[PDB]
RNA sequence: AGACAACCUGGCGAACUGAAACAUCUUAGUAGCCAGAGGAAAAGAAAGCAAAAGCGAUUCCCGUAGUAGCGGCGAGCGAA
RNA sequence: AUCCCGUGUGAAUCAGCAAGGACCACCUUGCAAGGCUAAAUACUCCUGGGUGACCGAUAGCGAAGUAGUACCGUGAGGGA
RNA sequence: CUGACCGCGUGCCUGUUGAAGAAUGAGCCGGCGACUCAUAGGCAGUGGCUUGGUUAAGGGAACCCACCGGAGCCGUAGCGA
RNA sequence: AACCCAGAGCUAGCUGGUUCUCCCCGAAAUGCGUUGAGGCGCAGCAGUUGACUGGACAUCUAGGGGUAAAGCACUGUUUCG
RNA sequence: GGCCAGUGAGACGAUGGGGGAUAAGCUUCAUCGUCGAGAGGGAAACAGCCCGGAUCACCAGCUAAGGCCCCUAAAUGACC
RNA sequence: CGGUAGGGGAGCGUUCCGUGUUAGGGAGAAACGCGUGCGUGAGCCGCGUUGGACGAAGCGGAAGCGAGAAUGUCGGCUUG
RNA sequence: UCGGAGAGAGGCUCGGUGAAAUAGACAUGUCUGUGAAGAUGCGGACUACCUGCACCUGGACAGAAAGACCCUAUGAAGCU
RNA sequence: UUCGCCCAUUAAAGCGGUACGUGAGCUGGGUUCAGAACGUCGUGAGACAGUUCGGUCCAUAUCCGGUGUGGGCGUUAGAG
């Protein structure tokens, strides 16, 4: 506990008289100051610089759509062979503590670090490097189904007409 | 928690006032004046503890001058001092002034030594 | 319900932060009068520059929720 | 009629001098017309800015008989002075920093 | 029928101020006035949320979040 | 978009109608144009208990005595 | 305590390039009288945990407080409109 | 452009004031922009805290230059022959 | 680099100059010194000239600038 | 080891709370007045032919916490 | 011109009652010099016993607060 | 009005400083304050180093300074 400055008591003490505001003018006056981003009336830095690319128009900002995990973390943790990784078992060992936004998210696996064990992994996506190193080590990659996109019947007829075409052609 | 200033003021003031005893007039009464007067007192005091060291040397030198000038027609403070030094004596000016008043015969002797050797 | 500081929105559409924590901005002057600016210039005015240390104060003071390393 | 118009000094003039060191690309001279002419290992710019192509010492010469040209030559820096005043004092500073740091945690009581 | 501190509901409804001027904006649907009722009032039993998985009248607190957004894209305002 | 009002026009009944942030298709959800309802929440002219790193007569209520008194003001009001 | 006479000695504050100023302010004395609080952001100093840290409202033998309360929040991936 | 009360502790880049002691260090009155000029933003120059460093004070050498002096080779100017 | 201030009216003096009348204790720039924010001594008194940068005590000593008839410290010194 | 603006370090005191319904106190507390006492100072420690009932030190905590300036402000009393 | 005398109400003395603006402290000379460039207060000289009373108004940049004039303020209001 | 012109004299009808010397001694203008009118400028509110008529400066002398007039004390015993 360091004792506080009490301004305006004596000069011998500390900031006495003026209190360390020097002589007069606007900074030494009582009350709300001037806005923090404001330079004198010269056009402020933040104004004379152009708005950031996407933001500037109202294109929606970029947001993380997966909880990224590398293989580093999976190595460090206490996984014995046969163990199921998934999402749940990474909350269990606490390597991922997801918040609201992250609660609602899926999982993704990114290659970094070299795994040694056979583990059974369940996630909604992998990077290429990831599943390369994983299938190299002898780990079984269970990819989980995303939630179905609702498509009306007509566009099903179209996307199926496609598949019929490819199929009649190859066969 | 409300805090009246209470006695903390009047002690300070009183202790100041004690200083200013025997100042003529309102320098011994009004606190506000007394303050200033205290500072100035302390200040002159400090100044004249320094003046002092100058002043007594002034004095002593003067007395020495008079004490010597009695002897020779041509003799001075300056001449004397110069001779004290080329004779290697250490007596400083307080001592020669005090021996000048309090033991005048002594200073005559000293002068006779200085002359004999300068002869 | 206290009062929490408000992000100055007109500064947060301008500046942002890189992964290592330094502030960056766009460069000024590509919107019009391009024909008469040489292509070399036009390229220079298209990149992202780290904000000049001097301004960091004002910037920082208006974007209290921006995570920023000043390299201490 | 009425005066009082003028211009910021353009910052022209010799940036690196004779027998100093120059990086590649480093500007030696910003001039209006060509008061200096490009010598060897040295490029000239559109505004007649003279700049270096090579690391090395820059040297001014008589283009002849009147004018002047600047050129850059590669130097050799082998002579690192092993035992000399420069080295001695700099070493001293190093050693004193190390010593005075080691006798801190190296303090009893 | 009149009386009734604050709270509440409805009706009328500013200005200084902030924006380093000011007119859009802010102050603020604040103060003030008028009317009304209660120990609370108002709201309230999905023509509601949500998103392809689900909830199950209203009010209040924490949080989401100073986020998405709004804005002489300025000062500022600001959800679900 | 959703919501609610001036002026003018002006539908459909469940094979419907509305909502899902212009609008159209599809699917999901819901049933406007009749009412009424407790609690959790706000407040102190107050009543009864309790506590106080609250005041102690220039403080604490304006008011520890004729205190909204004396006095001032035509009056609203000021006010020891 | 008094004070013969000698020496030195241009009230205080404010504010100014600069004042003893004939620059402002105070009749004198005693009281009252000013960088405060709430909430957030940054930084520093101290602790606590680092088997990552922490709980909010809420509940509590009235308060405090034991013990709960992981919803949240901060740190673990960036680049890109 | 009445008065009283209320918004209202309006607002005042302005003037006044801002209270205990000792120790260490210690400026500036410049540049740029400003509806700016007695205000403010950044820079310059304090303090405190860290990280790198090896200088500073002297001594000699080397660079480029177009001032003082000097000159009439150019540009003007000028007297007489 | 971090955290976090004041300052952004300067004054004269030396030197280089511009404006002005090679007027101004005028004005405006450039390289320096002092004052500002500096007490002590010399300058009769006397911010900015000269000496000197005040931790403190001493009724000690040596000097700087400047001085040695009396006021008032030191020579009513010496030789031209 | 001069110092204004200004920054940093180290302290003193006031009222209150914890220890504490403390030690001490009508064999005289706070306060008031005094000191050949001790501190770099803020102050401390001691003393009373005053005063008449409270209240230290230590180790900690909190502020309505220190005044000579506001043509401050309220009382008291001068000058003329 | 060029003033004179007189009467009343004061002024003046004595008894009774008894204010006010003002006021840092005042032990409050002149000349000259200095100095923020007009000094009782700094220097050098000069002059001055202490203290009343009546008169006089040269000084104290005398006294009665924002300077009506000039400028400033991104002040206020009235008016076109 | 500074300036200046004239009349009649006169020895002559000097020029300057003293904050217009002198407004806490007096009085006119001037700071053309608010009313009004003329010329002129302005669409206009209004304006004028244009003119015109009207238009509030107070004062009990504290100190110094002054003109007078006393007391005290000194003048080495006291007096006229
Ligand atoms: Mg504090
Ligand atoms: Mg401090
Ligand atoms: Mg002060
Ligand atoms: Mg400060
Ligand atoms: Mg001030
Ligand atoms: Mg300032
Ligand atoms: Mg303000
Ligand atoms: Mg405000
Ligand atoms: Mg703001
Ligand atoms: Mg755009
Ligand atoms: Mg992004
Ligand atoms: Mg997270
Ligand atoms: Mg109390
Ligand atoms: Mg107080
Ligand atoms: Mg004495
Ligand atoms: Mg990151
Ligand atoms: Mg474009
Ligand atoms: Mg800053
Ligand atoms: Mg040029
Ligand atoms: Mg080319
Ligand atoms: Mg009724
Ligand atoms: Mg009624
Ligand atoms: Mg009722
Ligand atoms: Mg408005
Ligand atoms: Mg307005
Ligand atoms: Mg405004
Ligand atoms: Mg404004
Ligand atoms: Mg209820
Ligand atoms: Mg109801
Ligand atoms: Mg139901
Ligand atoms: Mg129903
Ligand atoms: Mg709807
Ligand atoms: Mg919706
Ligand atoms: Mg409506
Ligand atoms: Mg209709
Ligand atoms: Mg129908
Ligand atoms: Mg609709
Ligand atoms: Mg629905
Ligand atoms: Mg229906
Ligand atoms: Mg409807
Ligand atoms: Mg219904
Ligand atoms: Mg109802
Ligand atoms: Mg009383
Ligand atoms: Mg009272
Ligand atoms: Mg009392
Ligand atoms: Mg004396
Ligand atoms: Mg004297
Ligand atoms: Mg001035
Ligand atoms: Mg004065
Ligand atoms: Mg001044
Ligand atoms: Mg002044
Ligand atoms: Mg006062
Ligand atoms: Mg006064
Ligand atoms: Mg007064
Ligand atoms: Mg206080
Ligand atoms: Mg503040
Ligand atoms: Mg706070
Ligand atoms: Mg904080
Ligand atoms: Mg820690
Ligand atoms: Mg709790
Ligand atoms: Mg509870
Ligand atoms: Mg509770
Ligand atoms: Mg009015
Ligand atoms: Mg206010
Ligand atoms: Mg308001
Ligand atoms: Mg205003
Ligand atoms: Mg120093
Ligand atoms: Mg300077
Ligand atoms: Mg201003
Ligand atoms: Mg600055
Ligand atoms: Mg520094
Ligand atoms: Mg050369
Ligand atoms: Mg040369
Ligand atoms: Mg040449
Ligand atoms: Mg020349
Ligand atoms: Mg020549
Ligand atoms: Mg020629
Ligand atoms: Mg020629
Ligand atoms: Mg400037
Ligand atoms: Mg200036
Ligand atoms: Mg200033
Ligand atoms: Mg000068
Ligand atoms: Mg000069
Ligand atoms: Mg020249
Ligand atoms: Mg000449
Ligand atoms: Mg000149
Ligand atoms: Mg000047
Ligand atoms: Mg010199
Ligand atoms: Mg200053
Ligand atoms: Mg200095
Ligand atoms: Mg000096
Ligand atoms: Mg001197
Ligand atoms: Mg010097
Ligand atoms: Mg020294
Ligand atoms: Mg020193
Ligand atoms: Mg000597
Ligand atoms: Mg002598
Ligand atoms: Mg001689
Ligand atoms: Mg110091
Ligand atoms: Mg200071
Ligand atoms: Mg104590
Ligand atoms: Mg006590
Ligand atoms: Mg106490
Ligand atoms: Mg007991
Ligand atoms: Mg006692
Ligand atoms: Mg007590
Ligand atoms: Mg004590
Ligand atoms: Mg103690
Ligand atoms: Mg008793
Ligand atoms: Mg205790
Ligand atoms: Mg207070
Ligand atoms: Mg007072
Ligand atoms: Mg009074
Ligand atoms: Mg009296
Ligand atoms: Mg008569
Ligand atoms: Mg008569
Ligand atoms: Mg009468
Ligand atoms: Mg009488
Ligand atoms: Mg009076
Ligand atoms: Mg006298
Ligand atoms: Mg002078
Ligand atoms: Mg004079
Ligand atoms: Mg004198
Ligand atoms: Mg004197
Ligand atoms: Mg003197
Ligand atoms: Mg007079
Ligand atoms: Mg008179
Ligand atoms: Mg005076
Ligand atoms: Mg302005
Ligand atoms: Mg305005
Ligand atoms: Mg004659
Ligand atoms: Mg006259
Ligand atoms: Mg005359
Ligand atoms: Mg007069
Ligand atoms: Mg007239
Ligand atoms: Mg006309
Ligand atoms: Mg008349
Ligand atoms: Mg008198
Ligand atoms: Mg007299
Ligand atoms: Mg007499
Ligand atoms: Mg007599
Ligand atoms: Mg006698
Ligand atoms: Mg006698």
């Amino acid at each position: 506990r360091k004792k506080g400055k009490r301004k305006g008591r004596g000069h011998a003490a500390g900031q006495g008289g003026s209190c360390g505001f020097g002589m007069r003018g606007q900074k030494s006056r009582s009350g709300p100051g001037i806005m923090r981003g404001f330079e004198g009336g010269q056009m402020p830095l933040y104004r004379r610089i152009p708005k950031l690319r996407g933001i500037a128009g109202g294109m929606r900002a970029g947001l993380p759509k997966y909880v990224p995990i590398n293989l580093r973390d999976i190595e460090v943790a206490g996984f014995k062979e046969g163990e199921e990784v998934s999402l749940e078992s990474l909350k269990a060992k606490g390597i991922i503590n997801p918040s609201g936004r992250e609660r609602r998210l899926p999982l993704k696996i990114l290659g970094e670090g070299e795994l040694s064990t056979k583990l059974q992994i369940k996630a909604r996506a992998f990077s290429g490097s990831a599943k390369e190193k994983l299938e190299a080590a002898g780990c079984s990659v269970t990819v989980l189904p995303g939630r179905k996109k609702y498509i009306k019947e007509s566009v099903r007829k179209n996307l199926a007409r496609a598949d019929e075409y490819f199929a009649k052609k190859r066969a | 928690t409300r805090v009246k200033r209470g006695y903390i003021a009047r002690r300070r003031r009183k202790k100041i006032r004690f200083f200013a005893s025997s100042f003529r007039g309102a320098h011994s009464r009004l606190t506000r004046t007394i303050a200033q007067q205290k500072i100035r007192a302390l200040v002159s005091a400090h100044r004249d503890r320094d003046r002092q060291k100058r002043d007594f040397r002034r004095l002593w030198i003067t007395r020495i001058n008079a004490a010597i000038r009695e002897r020779g027609v041509y003799y001075n403070y300056s001449k004397f001092i110069h001779d004290l030094y080329k004779r290697q004596l250490l007596l400083n000016r307080k001592i020669l002034a005090q021996i000048a008043i309090l033991n005048p015969n002594c200073i005559y002797m000293i002068y006779n030594e200085i002359i004999k050797k300068e002869d | 319900k206290g009062y929490k500081m408000k992000t100055h929105k007109a500064s947060a559409k301008r500046f942002r932060v890189t992964g290592k924590g330094k502030i960056v901005r766009r460069r000024a002057g590509k919107q019009h009068l391009l024909a008469k600016k040489n292509t070399k210039r036009k390229n220079r005015l298209s990149k992202l520059i780290q904000v000049d240390r001097s301004d960091y104060d004002n910037v920082i003071g208006a974007l209290p929720y921006l995570k920023v390393n000043r390299k201490v | 009629t009425k005066n009082g118009r003028d211009s910021k000094g353009q910052r022209l003039g010799v940036k690196i001098y004779g027998d100093q060191v120059a990086k590649p690309g480093a500007i030696i001279i910003r001039q209006r017309g060509t008061k200096f002419h490009p010598g060897k290992n040295v490029g000239i710019g559109k505004d007649h800015t003279i700049f270096a192509l090579i690391d090395g010492l820059v040297k001014f010469e008589k283009y002849g008989p009147d004018k002047k040209k600047v050129s850059v030559y590669p130097r050799e820096i082998q002579p690192e002075n092993p035992n000399s005043y420069r080295a001695r004092k700099r070493e001293n500073f190093r050693l004193q920093r190390e010593k005075k740091k080691a006798r801190r945690e190296g303090y009893s009581f």
